């Protein structure tokens, strides 16, 4: 037994299996044991060398070979992995056979410098109303999905990827954005389920899956995020886009937690170790929008953070937002209430994407920003006087409230969008009640098809508003809201 | 017949020596022969030098240095089948009712893998449980987990027994109910009562298969034995087929169990003192219960709240996996409506019109949407008078008081300790019976019609009754 | 030699850590030169390492240390009754040696599943609020729970005291034998309990089992298991033994020495993780057994106290879940002369009914409710409140008033249910409410001399008959009159 490309198992416990041996394995290198469960040579050290396992302890004893790969821990890339679903290291779970792979890249990835990256300019269409006009997204951008428990975070990711299906049709492949869905720490039958809804809207043909799900080992849960953004990266550097949804990083971040501990580091604030900001940093470094030279690809990032109790002030929360260039913060109260999406706006923010945003959008967004998270304002007071000025705000406040109400798989497109914004800002719906302004909506749309196609294709096409299509836009504004 | 010698025992930890790769892979049961009986240890880490760390099953009191220890060559094994049914069985398989070995022909490990992401059905769906508040209102997911709230008083272990009956009766689907840190003294308790109300029946066919790990048995014992219920409800769902419930009572402690073994095995606690294995614990649990192709174990799981705080990490890491919440009230027990069901607190994730359809969703928004202005409008009546109503609003009201009373109904398992007749009400019923109700085809009828019934019919059949 | 002998390695804080002794059992009694003894808890490879029952001054480094063969047992039997022992069952109290029935262990397999029967005897405690409101049954472990200086000890005595109804009659299925475990607390305060139970004459049917706050850490771990066996040869001979542990928190922080000094690992608070185990393990020991065992029971009174009234603290938190519900006493009460300062609306007993005379049951089913009722509108007793709430409030008052009780001074059952009937039925109503005490006193002796029938049914049927109600009706407003 060569003890340089070998190793005999000294002790195995707590997910960690120490290794005599394996000489000339480099650190973080990937090994493997008799069963055939892989491991992550952790830390070398005078005449042993700790591996992380990724599997069940069961499944190593004392006594036992390990073999060197001689590869640090990496995984298959490439366009090959389309519609296909993965575990952590990149083996297919989904009953289809051999990942067709363009090549290996490490999980672990240097971001892009300083000089590679350009500013985000390109818009990622979600294709709902309040992220679109009001946390405007750019590919290349990191925005983070964050709020309570069953508060609409996974959907408003999941509309995202169900909206893609606008131009992964098409053939001009600039327009086009991949879609790599991680999911850790979730319940595996959630995922089978999110994959049956992905094919019924035909959107699993751009997408793919990375899961490692409740059972599964923490470190393959730590894992996930880093070996799915090597698939994402593919995309970003052969001059394509990707789309990651890192759902979510707080399951990420547990299961490091886990692994820490039982390493025996010590336990700062809520337990996590120092690191654990470094652990989603690193990560969300990775995305980027590329110079250029660098073939102008992107990978935009969607982690997903779960707060307790609506505390965006937790350690957890607030290392997430020192990173990303923005939030999407869902509140729990908008989401009882009906609100959904639930998007609180006085706490929402995007940091790059006004750039990127859709022009439309931009000049029937006037102010919206300022104006409804500010209507906040008198509707906070409001329950002293029956005001006269400010009881012309609390009317259109409510109406903007209504409009921005979007039921779940049904993303909208930009053309089919700033007309609802413009009858709302421009005050055509101060006159219609509540009840109904879920009926105008859908009214409105097929009026708009049938009647005025030749507009809502000029605005698909030039994405602005000439002064004509402006004043032409409040001519058929107006005829319907008075009938 | 391989064999190894204890090297020490601390507490409810007992450290093994074998020979060489003789060693037992971790999560094997071993035993060691006492004049109690047998000891039952389960292989936790490989310590080195051919020494392994184990938890032991039963007290430790007696052991000694040297003394032998066999490998039984797996994990801990409990038998499965219709054998198991109308039986009280521990932990480790055995049974503790003084009614003989278990005469099943198979063993299973307790400890398996979930089914693979190819082998998870696709498509959530509701289990229809013969329940009005629940199917219409808050349904369970076929093969999900469910909340079980509030303690004791209730009607719990009636509300339980109900759906191991209507579940057996409604799908032929047997149930298994899983004491983890289950109070002796309450354990037999159950077992009379379901003695009493026949879900077991000791000279017939009995509906349930009980299996205990009592509050003073070490941790090790109180961490696994979900574990064992749930060996049993997974052989019949992936052999026989069924759609099978698993009850979890109390789900919090199968936690606190965990975090109990975690601390005696040396590790580093997490955040609040949880184990941190938390996650991953709660998982390896979780996970197995799911619908396969073959059929579904679904489970009631009984919740408890730390502080009544419910982002302590224990509930929080539960909540995860739960699908819908029963909620039983005091306070709604305490206005007479059995079962204690509150219908505003008890929620669902399949409440959806995708899942459920459009018919059952509307139904059901309306009935949630006139219940929440009533309980509202309990502050005005209170003062006002009743007379101080709107046109809809005195019309609402007064048929929001009849909708609060039809989710009233009576139990057949009840039945013996009331004597009024069981009504297990299908869904089909349950949507169209309140679709009516809300359009004001029964406005002319008197609360009291609609006050333990089943299915319309029998408001219909009552109000004629009552008319004489 | 080796196998049955052993070298002190080292000593220390009552731990002596030893080598050899190679056959010992876990949990076996050692003997050292000096004569002090110990227990085997750690046994390691290299090494046993021993905690100690004396000061560890005794103990050197060489010594040898012998096997005794035995785990820790203690006498029981009725010959126990009226001493006061140590945690080994040692006479502390100058009257002899002990005569012994045999021996039983300290740790004992609590009964399973199958040998028990449904709580259903009332453990009468002669308290009107623990009577009335959280009755308690033969087989029962119900906690008394409470901040410091509340009346814990108060509430778990007047229990014991009011047994003498039985334990002076013939019929030992009636009888309720004592078992009070002082564990931690100081000596002359055992002492002067001690004396309490000689003056009402309550010893002679009581078992005082002592690990007072001077004394080596294992002995106070012990006192509680071996108290329990103890308790247990009245529950496996057809009787009824009643248990007070007074206190678990104290023996909670025994463990936690011996754990801590062994160097187990630490948990939250600092105990080791079997600190849940070492009290549901002690816990589920009190039962009633089954008709076919003997039907015997043992009934359990632990003591918590808490901080700050914090129950979510780490042993109030496993003792609340252990057991069958909680008897809350409170400062606030206490200070209001509300005495016991029992909180109502925090006490609770699962078992319920299934435990109460039906008489008391018959009076107090509204009792709950009222009190309840009051509680809700209290914020109220602080001018304009229509003729409903003056009402509520006039009623509440007075059955809190008639739960007041003094200490050393429990009742008959047949006492308590006509002075909650009275109340619970307005006849208090239209008295003066610094007179309710005068009037419990007057009404009592007025019934015993003028109704002495009534009282003598209550007490020999149990239950109240519609002649018995209107019967007590009538006596009432005679006397409420008059
Ligand atoms: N825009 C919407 N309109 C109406 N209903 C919605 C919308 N978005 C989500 N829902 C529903 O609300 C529930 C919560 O949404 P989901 O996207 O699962 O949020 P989440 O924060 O990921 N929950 P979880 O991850 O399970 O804690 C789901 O049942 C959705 O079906
Ligand atoms: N019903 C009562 N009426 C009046 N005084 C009482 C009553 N019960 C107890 N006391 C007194 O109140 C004090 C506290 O009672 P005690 O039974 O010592 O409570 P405790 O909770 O055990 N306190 P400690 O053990 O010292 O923390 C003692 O001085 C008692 O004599
Ligand atoms: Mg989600
Ligand atoms: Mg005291």
């Amino acid at each position: 037994a060569n003890l340089n490309e070998t190793g005999r198992v000294l002790a195995v416990g707590d997910g960690i299996a120490r290794v005599f041996g394996l000489n000339n394995i480099q650190a973080e290198e990937l090994v493997e044991f008799s069963s055939g469960v892989k491991g992550m040579a952790l830390n070398l050290e005078p005449g042993q060398v700790g591996i992380v396992l990724f599997g069940s302890d069961r499944l190593v004893k004392e006594g036992e070979l390990v073999k060197r790969t001689g590869n640090i821990v990496d995984v298959p890339v490439g366009p090959g992995l389309l519609g296909r679903v993965v575990d952590a290291l990149g083996n297919p779970i989904d009953g289809k056979g051999p990942i067709d792979a363009a090549g290996r890249s490490r999980a672990q990835v240097k971001a892009p410098g300083i000089l590679p990256r350009r500013s985000v300019h390109e818009p990622v269409q979600t294709g709902l109303k309040a992220v679109d006009a009001l946390v405007p997204i750019g590919r290349g951008q990191r925005e983070l999905i964050i709020g309570d428990r069953q508060t609409g975070k996974t959907a408003v990711a999941l509309d995202t990827i169900l909206n893609q299906k606008r131009w992964n049709n098409g053939s001009d492949e600039s327009k086009k954005l991949y879609c790599v869905y991680v999911a850790v720490g979730q319940k595996r039958s959630t995922v089978a389920q999110l994959v049956q809804t992905l094919e019924q809207h035909d959107a699993m043909k751009y997408s793919i899956i990375v899961a490692a799900t409740a059972s599964e080992a923490a470190p393959l849960q730590y894992l996930a995020p880093f070996t799915a953004a090597s698939i994402g990266e593919w995309f970003r550097d052969n001059g394509k886009h990707a789309l990651i949804v890192y759902d979510d990083l707080s399951k990420q971040a547990v299961a490091y937690r886990q692994l820490s501990l039982l390493l025996r580091r010590p336990p700062g604030r809520e337990a996590y170790p120092g690191d654990v900001f470094y652990l989603h940093s690193r990560l969300l470094e990775r995305a980027a929008k590329l110079s250029e030279k660098e073939g102008s690809g992107s990978l935009t990032a969607l982690p997903v953070i779960e707060t307790q109790g609506g505390d965006v002030s937790a350690y957890i929360p607030t290392n997430v937002i020192s990173i990303t260039d923005g939030q999407i913060f869902l509140e729990a109260e908008l989401f009882y209430k009906g609100i959904r999406p639930a998007i609180n706006v006085g706490l929402s923010v995007s940091r790059v994407g006004s750039a990127a945003q859709v022009k439309a959008l931009k000049q029937v967004a006037g102010s919206l920003k300022l104006f409804l998270a500010q209507y906040r304002e008198v509707a906070a007071s409001a329950q002293s006087d029956l005001d006269a000025s400010t009881k012309q705000t609390l009317v259109r406040g409510e109406r903007l409230t209504q409009l921005l109400k979007q039921n779940q798989y049904s993303p909208l497109a930009t053309e089919e969008q700033v007309p609802l914004i413009y009858a709302g800002v421009n005050g055509h719906l101060d006159g219609i009640e509540l009840s109904r302004i879920g009926e105008f909506e859908s009214s409105f749309l097929s009026y708009l098809k049938s009647n005025h196609n030749e507009l809502l294709t000029e605005i698909r096409e030039k994405g602005e508003l000439s002064k004509e299509l402006l004043a032409s836009l409040k001519s058929a504004t107006e005829s319907f809201v008075a009938t | 017949p391989i064999t190894g010698k204890v090297t020490a025992v601390i507490g409810a930890i007992v450290d093994v020596h074998f020979e060489q790769s003789e060693l037992p892979a971790i999560l094997n049961a071993l035993e060691i022969k006492t004049p109690q009986g047998k000891l039952v240890l389960e292989v936790a880490q490989h310590l080195g030098e051919n020494t392994v760390r184990t938890i032991a099953m039963d007290g430790t009191e007696g052991l000694v240095r040297g003394e032998k220890v066999l490998d039984t060559g797996g994990p801990i094994s409990v038998p499965v089948g219709r054998e198991t049914l109308g039986r009280i069985i521990n932990v480790i398989g055995e049974p503790i009712d003084e009614r003989g070995p278990i005469k099943s022909k198979l063993r299973k490990p307790i400890h398996a893998d979930p089914p693979s992401f190819a082998e998870q059905s696709t498509s959530a769906e509701i289990l229809e449980t013969g329940i009005k508040v629940v199917d219409l209102l808050a349904p369970y997911a076929r093969g999900g987990k469910i909340g079980l709230f509030g303690g004791a008083g209730v009607g719990k272990t009636v509300f339980i027994q109900e759906l191991i009956n209507n579940i057996a009766k409604a799908h032929g689907g047997f149930s298994v109910f899983t004491g983890v840190g289950e109070r002796t003294r309450e354990g037999n308790d159950l077992y009379r009562e379901m003695k009493e109300t026949g879900v077991i029946n000791l000279e017939g066919e009995s509906k349930v298969a009980l299996v205990f790990g009592q509050m003073n048995e070490p941790p090790g014992a109180r961490a696994r034995v979900a574990l064992t219920g749930l060996t049993i409800a997974e052989y019949f769902r992936d052999e026989e087929g069924q759609d099978v419930l698993l009850f979890i009572d109390n789900i919090f402690r199968f936690t606190q169990a965990g975090s109990e073994v975690s601390a005696l095995l040396g590790r580093i606690p997490s955040a609040v003192g949880y184990q941190p294995t938390l996650a991953t614990d709660m998982g390896l649990l979780q996970e197995r219960i799911t619908t396969t192709k073959k059929g579904s174990v679904t489970s009631v799981q009984a919740v408890y709240v730390p502080a009544d705080d419910l982002t302590d990490p224990a509930p929080a890491t539960t909540f995860a996996h739960l699908d819908a919440t029963t909620v039983l009230s005091r306070g709604i027990s305490e206005l007479g409506i059995y079962p204690a069901v509150d219908p505003l607190d008890s929620k669902s994730r399949l409440l959806d019109a995708a899942v459920v359809g459009q018919e059952h969703y509307d139904v059901a928004s309306k009935v949630q949407e006139t219940l929440q202005t009533y309980k509202s409008l309990q502050d005005i009546i209170a003062i006002l008078g009743m007379d101080e109503l709107s046109e809809q609003d005195k019309l609402t009201v007064e048929r929001a008081r009849k909708i609060q009373r039809f989710l009233s109904q009576p139990f057949a398992v009840a039945e013996v300790f009331t004597g009024i007749p069981g009504k297990l009400v299908r869904l089909k019923d349950t949507v169209a019976s309140f679709k009516a109700v809300l359009e004001g085809k029964y406005d002319n009828i008197p609360e009291h019609a609609f006050y333990m019934v089943g299915g319309i019919e029998d408001v219909v059949a009552k109000a004629e009754k009552l008319a004489a």
